[PDB]
């Protein structure tokens, strides 16, 4: 099957999840209990944008 | 010398110097010796060992 | 250094890019500390444009220095060849 | 009997849709959410997470891994040759006789196997990862052996032991025990370190 | 003393009383069921023979001995001529069976293992 | 028996978080000494709280096992002599 | 005696690990080439108590799957 | 010890190549541990639930004497050992092939 | 671990119960003392079953009796239960007393293990 | 697939549960006892996280506009 | 081992060069950027021998058997 | 995966204990040492119990 | 080190690293049916050490200048009883333990205990001896 | 001398002395058996060596017992050493026992001290 | 039954009463609590890595 597809589907996942997750460490406060939502969502979208940015140039076949 | 038995009651008899220490088992027999010459002596077991 | 060929071509291949991509991550978490694109001070999803202007000059910094510093590397390693 | 309902919660995959810390899985953007040089792949591959322990995951899949070979055939490190210096070679051969730092294949796996159900019933709590039988442990320990002997009760955590006092008598010194600072030391501490641990005859 | 053994046949005893398998236990190769093979007991080397009879002359009749009530103990005893007047000789193996003399001398006399 | 003072969670004291303000108990965690009474009719008059006692120490020591000793030898005495 | 590949693997990536917990703390990028006196001796200690850390790890690891075993 | 049907093939991931979580399966064929290689197949087949001895139906197995004529769950486990014996003596499958 | 004394109080019933239950599943119970307290067990129960069994038939015998078979009802109802009752106990009493006996065994095997037993010093 | 479902699951849980206890600095060297207060700190971190990601998931379901590819 | 846990350590590397020349002055490359980072390269090199020394050190001198010496 | 899974949460416990235990960065001892595997014990507690509350709790 | 040292030398030190670390081999077997005690921090044994370190600097005027072995052993009785009554409730604390918070606690009220009362003791006894 | 040989000197056989020296000599052992390797000869600056505590009661112990009686003994002092019991921790009898002179309270005030 | 309860509740209330007159809050020397109030015992504890002593 498409298991290039799927790496990606997988690949991309991650991504997401990893950039939700630095963006809650960073917009996290008061040892947890202390966040916004709303700065957490675009504090995502703006790293998904950085990120995809960024793939073309390092994930690639050396 | 401390005499002891290993599986019987043994006895070691020198008869020239006169002496008979019957090593017994558990017994830690505390034997003085005093051989006031100097020489070879040759005995055997005074105690039927087997 | 003790190398042998313990994956195969496409798991070494797979292995890269695994790498690659792990290694673009933590160049984007990075560049966006540098770029100051994480704080937490943002009122828009959005980066202006000095943002863009530090993202693009992130971008090519590791794009001049990539393969490069693998080719050091991978010199300077001097790993034998499995055979 | 015992499994009239014992087992209620089966699909633990149903669990983890709903209580997992993470974004909803279905998101079709995420099939084609960025582009890569993917290249050829005709086998199914595994992201391999975190920074640390990915290719370590790979390592417990390829099987050459689990390859044997003497401290002969292993003669240099990623920066540097251990041909050369004889004292990092014994040091290197050392760490590598240390049961902890070579441990086989079947230990790691039933490891993996612990680590995985612990983690599940810790998270989850469905206990349908735990076992199924009911093992009963006995200390099948043979008193009869004059190289091995148990400690009956266990060693108290701390005992007080006063040193013998007048057993010396060589320079009519009766403080027999002086601590660094100088002081006759009347009493010591006696602590127990390894409670399983057994003693050397 | 190979007639005394009685462990030679216990394995039917497993069958004596377990009747499930039995035939089973009937359906294995003979190797010394109901047989006696006594090693040689003198070197022979004549190829013309593969085994040589190792058995006692006195029992190769098995039907003379089918009347005789006495046991095997006929065959063992006074069947070879060979003789070592030696002092050196161990003629008894059995250090633990002798007497304690008129006064039994303790623990000499009162254990298994020494008397 | 010992719970350590890290480890004791003070269970009596959310009892005594939870009663009214006119109780006794409080007056007597105000200090109001409590005597049993030495009057031989007072004494008789004494005699027919032991049951209302005893419910206040089972809400007030649920967990001692003085206290849960004896209400089960209370119980099963009064269930044989019933008997 | 004998070690596995796998193990390899593991004691490479623990190497790596350390080294690079190493340099972040004692700053051993900041030099020209040659690491100082200091960065030496804070290497050192830092490298032994990485390498006690991996064992008691290690250790931790492998008595918490034997307590579930036992 | 006849082999009835073919084994299982092995499966294409190689994160399969491993006991499983929950029936402890390894389909692996070169287990580094050889002690656990394990050579799995799959069968599939129709239930039939456990016989019942009737003398009335000539259903009389003499297990002392080795004669069956009763599908004895218990009697089976007991010969043969089994761990899960109350779990085999609750039903039993009829094995199935797909015709001829 | 009991208390030692003629003033102690006698060990109960369901402290036996719990005992037993104890040494039967404690991690800390070591292997021969697990295998004397299944046998003991094993043995203990046909005897008492033995005992209601010979008491149902001996009672049974006596409820026909030259003499009792010619009594009142109630009578004769109470010489037939005379047998089967004294039976009963005697089953009953003797598997309890084999299965407490090797219970105390036990437990005093667990106690030299687990070395709570004041005076016991080797 | 469900493995691959269950192992990202398993990664987000355990990188949460680190970040609440890197928040919560659960961790101390007097004693590897977890306080209640230490728990009931690591609860409130716990619940906001899964209120965050329900809030997150509520958004990201209404409107697929907010990921789109690149 | 193979290869491609030197790829990694590359990987690895190169990312910490990165961090030591652009982690705080995101900046144009040049070739001063080129020897910062061959001097950062050569520095992690010698670190991580040094680590790699003192850890087998430290890992060959704890104790595990009796000494023998033949 | 189970592997994988249990490798991560290895090496997030060693980070983690790393980063508090070695603040300092100076010699380690034996009650340095105990200090060390009760930071661990503390990371693998505090991991249950979030993700016993996360799970509905 | 052991290559400077001759044969006989280098036997003698193998003889001592052996002999001081048979404990290590000792780590090797283990019994599974003994109830495991979490060990008492280094910590706390170190405070308990130092509060031991001045019971017996207090002692040490006292001992040295007594003349009496019998009078000696009495103080010694005396005050190992009362430490023996503090460090048996120490102890029974320490065994039932279930966490490191329970070892810290009755380590602390041990050396608290041996710091405050035991001072007392010791001075009272003291002044009469 | 440390344990007395004239405290059993009437009798032939050294069985209650070799009793009593090897009880002695694991008293002393058992007091200072662990620092044997930290503080005594058994240590490894050969420069700082000194004599173990229990050398003279070793000695005198070896000396009265023979080489079996002491190696059943010091299997017997292994299982003590185990079990980790201080004669002190099982010690009720000297309840049971007659009042002396020399048990008075003020054993100090006892002996009288004259030049 | 008066009687023989009287005695022991008129100990108990006395030492209820002491209880609460020095304010004491807390629950008897000798109380249980149940099982879901219980700690439970931590089980790994690692030996410490074994080193020859310099002495
Ligand atoms: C009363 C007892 C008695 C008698 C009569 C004898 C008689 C003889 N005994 Fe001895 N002997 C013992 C009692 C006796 N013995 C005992 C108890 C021992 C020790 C056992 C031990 O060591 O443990 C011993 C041991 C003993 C040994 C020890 C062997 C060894 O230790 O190496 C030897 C060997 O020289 C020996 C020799 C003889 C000889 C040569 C005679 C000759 O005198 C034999 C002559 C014959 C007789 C003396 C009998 C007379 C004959 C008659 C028929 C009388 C009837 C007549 C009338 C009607 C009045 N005897
Ligand atoms: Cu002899
Ligand atoms: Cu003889």
């Amino acid at each position: 099957d498409n298991y290039a597809a799927d790496v990606q589907r997988q690949f991309n996942r991650t991504a997401f999840d990893s950039l939700y997750k630095i963006c809650y460490n960073s917009l996290v406060q008061k040892n947890g209990s202390t966040i916004d939502f709303q700065k957490q969502i675009d504090c995502h979208q703006r790293l998904i944008q950085v990120f995809a940015k960024i793939a073309p140039i390092v994930v690639k076949v050396e | 010398l401390i005499t002891n038995s290993y599986d019987i009651v043994h006895s070691w008899f020198i008869p020239g110097l006169g002496i008979k220490l019957d090593c017994v088992p558990g017994r830690s027999t505390h034997h003085t010796f005093f051989i006031d010459n100097v020489g070879f002596y040759y005995g055997q077991c005074a105690e039927i060992c087997g | 250094m003790s190398t042998r060929k313990i994956f195969d071509s496409e798991e070494q291949s797979f292995i890269r890019l695994v790498d690659k991509f792990y290694l673009g991550l933590s160049l984007t978490k990075l560049c966006a500390q540098s770029c100051n694109l994480l704080r937490n001070d943002i009122s828009g999803s959005a980066l202006t444009q000095k943002e863009k202007d530090c993202l693009s000059i992130c971008y090519n910094n590791i794009e001049k220095t990539q393969s490069a510093f693998y080719a050091k590397v991978k010199t300077t390693m001097n790993l034998p060849a499995v055979e | 009997l015992s499994l009239i309902n014992q087992y209620k919660s089966l699909n633990l995959s149903s669990s983890i849709k709903h209580n997992a810390p993470f974004i909803n899985r279905d998101l079709y953007v995420f099939d084609d959410l960025f582009s890569y040089n993917l290249g050829d792949i005709t086998t199914k591959k595994s992201l391999f997470n975190d920074k640390n322990s990915f290719l370590t995951s790979y390592s417990y899949l390829n099987n050459n891994s689990w390859n044997n070979n003497e401290f002969d055939l292993i003669d240099n490190l990623p920066f540097t040759t251990l041909f050369d210096n004889n004292d990092l070679f014994n040091n290197y051969k050392s760490f590598f006789q240390d049961s902890i730092f070579n441990s086989p294949k079947k230990q790691l796996s039933s490891d993996s196997k612990q680590l995985f159900k612990h983690i599940i019933y810790r998270s989850i709590k469905n206990n349908i990862i735990q076992d199924y039988t009911k093992l009963v442990k006995h200390e099948d320990f043979d008193e009869y052996s004059r190289w091995i002997k148990r400690s009956p009760g266990e060693v108290l955590p701390l005992r007080i032991i006063k040193y013998p006092l007048g057993l010396e008598t060589i320079h009519n010194n009766i403080f027999e025990n002086t601590n660094n600072e100088g002081n006759v030391e009347l009493f010591r501490l006696r602590f127990n370190s390894n409670s399983s641990k057994m003693q050397h005859k | 003393f190979p007639f005394l053994e009685k462990m030679k046949y216990n394995q039917y005893k497993e069958y004596k009383n377990d009747y499930l398998f039995y035939l089973d236990f009937l359906k294995k190769e003979i190797t010394d069921d109901h047989s006696f093979f006594w090693k040689a007991r003198k070197v022979i080397k004549l190829p013309q023979y593969s085994v040589f009879s190792f058995v006692p002359l006195k029992l190769m009749m098995w039907k003379t001995m089918i009347n005789y009530p006495e046991s095997f103990w006929y065959a063992a005893s006074r069947v070879v001529q060979s003789r070592r007047k030696k002092v050196f000789v161990t003629k008894c193996s059995a250090r633990t069976l002798t007497t304690a003399g008129w006064t039994f001398i303790t623990p000499f006399s009162s254990n298994i293992k020494y008397t | 028996e010992m719970i350590l003072p890290h480890n004791n969670r003070q269970l009596a004291r959310q009892y005594f978080d939870s009663l009214p303000e006119n109780d006794i108990n409080r007056k007597y965690y105000e200090g109001l000494k409590y005597e049993t009474p030495k009057t031989f009719f007072g004494r008789f008059l004494n005699q027919f709280n032991i049951d209302a006692k005893l419910d206040t120490l089972s809400k007030f020591y649920t967990y001692q096992k003085t206290i849960r000793a004896t209400q089960a030898e209370l119980q099963e005495d009064r269930k044989s002599y019933l008997t | 005696t004998e070690v596995s590949n796998h193990n390899y693997t593991q004691a490479v990536a623990y190497l790596n690990r350390a080294t690079s917990s190493c340099v972040k703390k004692c700053d051993s990028l900041n030099n020209n080439g040659s690491l100082s006196s200091k960065q030496e001796s804070c290497l050192k200690t830092c490298a032994e108590n990485h390498a006690i850390a991996t064992k008691i790890h290690a250790e931790y690891i492998r008595k918490l799957a034997e307590s579930k075993y036992l | 010890g006849g082999e009835v049907c073919p084994p299982m093939d092995a499966p294409t991931d190689s994160t399969l190549f491993v006991n499983d979580t929950f029936t402890g399966f390894n389909p692996d064929p070169a287990n580094p541990e050889d002690t656990e290689q394990v050579t799995l197949t799959e069968i599939t087949g129709i239930v039939r639930r456990g016989e019942q001895q009737d003398i009335l139906a000539r259903r009389r197995n003499w297990n002392k004497e080795g004669i069956y004529n009763w599908v004895d769950l218990d009697y089976m486990g007991k010969i043969f050992r089994l761990f899960n014996l109350d779990a085999i003596n609750t039903a039993y499958i009829e094995r199935v092939v797909p015709s001829f | 671990m009991e208390p030692f004394g003629t003033d102690e109080r006698n060990w109960t019933h369901e402290e036996k119960d719990i005992i037993t239950r104890f040494l039967k599943y404690d991690k800390h119970v070591n292997l021969k003392t697990a295998e004397m307290v299944y046998s003991a067990e094993v043995e203990s129960a046909y005897f008492g079953k033995a005992g209601a069994l010979a008491g149902g038939v001996i009672s049974a015998l006596f409820f026909n009796f030259p003499i009792v078979r010619n009594l009142p009802i109630i009578r004769r109802s109470v010489i037939g239960v005379l047998p089967f009752l004294y039976c009963y106990t005697w089953g009953k009493n003797t598997q309890e007393e084999l299965r407490w006996l090797k219970t105390f065994a036990a437990y005093q095997r667990f106690v030299v293990y687990h070395g709570q037993h004041c005076k016991l010093w080797v | 697939d469900k493995r691959k479902i269950q192992h990202e699951g398993i990664i987000a849980l355990i990188n949460y549960s680190t970040l609440c206890a890197q928040k919560c600095d659960v961790l101390k060297g007097h004693d590897d006892k977890i306080t209640d207060t230490e728990e009931q700190c690591l609860r409130v971190c716990a619940e906001k996280i899964r209120q965050t990601f329900e809030f997150t998931n509520d958004i990201y379901l209404k409107n697929p506009n907010l990921t789109k590819p690149n | 081992m193979d290869p491609v846990l030197g790829d990694v350590i590359a990987t690895r590397i190169y990312k910490a060069c990165f961090k030591h020349v652009y982690g705080k002055n995101m900046k144009a490359y040049s070739e001063k950027d080129e020897a910062k980072f061959d001097q950062c390269l050569t520095s992690y090199v010698e670190s991580y021998k040094s680590v790699t020394n003192h850890f087998i050190t430290y890992l060959g001198q704890l104790p595990k058997k009796g000494l023998s010496l033949d | 995966m189970e592997q994988n899974t249990t490798q991560v949460f290895s090496d997030l416990a060693y980070k983690v204990c790393f980063k508090v235990i070695n603040d300092k960065n100076k010699p380690f001892v034996l009650h340095d040492e105990q200090r060390l595997a009760n930071c661990l014990t503390r990371y693998v507690e505090a991991f249950n119990v979030t993700s016993e509350y996360f799970f509905r709790e | 080190n052991v290559e400077e040292m001759d044969t006989i030398q280098k036997m003698n030190y193998e003889a001592t690293v052996n002999m001081g670390r048979q404990d290590l081999i000792t780590r090797e077997y283990t019994f599974y049916s003994d109830y495991e005690f979490i060990p008492i921090q280094e910590d706390r044994k170190q405070q308990m050490e130092d509060a031991l370190n001045n019971l017996h600097k207090i002692i040490h005027p006292t001992v040295t200048q007594l003349k009496k072995k019998a009078n000696v052993q009495e103080i010694q009785d005396r005050v190992f009883r009362k430490l023996q009554g503090w460090e048996g409730e120490l102890n029974t604390c320490v065994f039932s333990a279930k966490n490191v918070r329970d070892s810290n606690f009755c380590a602390d009220r041990f050396t608290n205990r041996i710091n405050t009362e035991g001072v007392e003791f010791v001075k009272q006894i003291l002044r009469e001896y | 001398t440390v344990v007395p040989t004239q405290t059993f000197y009437q009798m032939q056989d050294y069985y209650m002395l070799c009793g009593l020296r090897f009880e002695r000599w694991f008293r002393c052992d058992l007091v200072y058996h662990d620092q044997r390797h930290t503080k005594f000869d058994q240590v490894k600056n050969q420069k700082n060596y000194k004599t173990y505590p229990c050398y003279r009661e070793y000695y005198e112990a070896q000396y009265a017992c023979q080489d079996d009686m002491f190696d059943f003994l010091m299997e017997l002092a292994y299982a003590r050493r185990a079990a980790d019991n201080f004669e002190s921790d099982f010690a009720s009898h000297e309840l049971t026992t007659l009042p002396t002179f020399y048990d008075t309270p003020k054993a100090a005030e006892r002996k009288t001290y004259t030049y | 039954l008066n009687q023989k309860y009287y005695t022991h509740m008129e100990h108990l209330w006395t030492v209820h009463v002491n209880r609460l007159n020095q304010k004491i809050l807390e629950d008897p020397l000798y109380t249980f609590y149940p099982q879901e109030l219980n700690v439970p015992k931590h089980n790994i504890i690692v030996p410490t890595i074994f080193r020859d002593t310099p002495q």
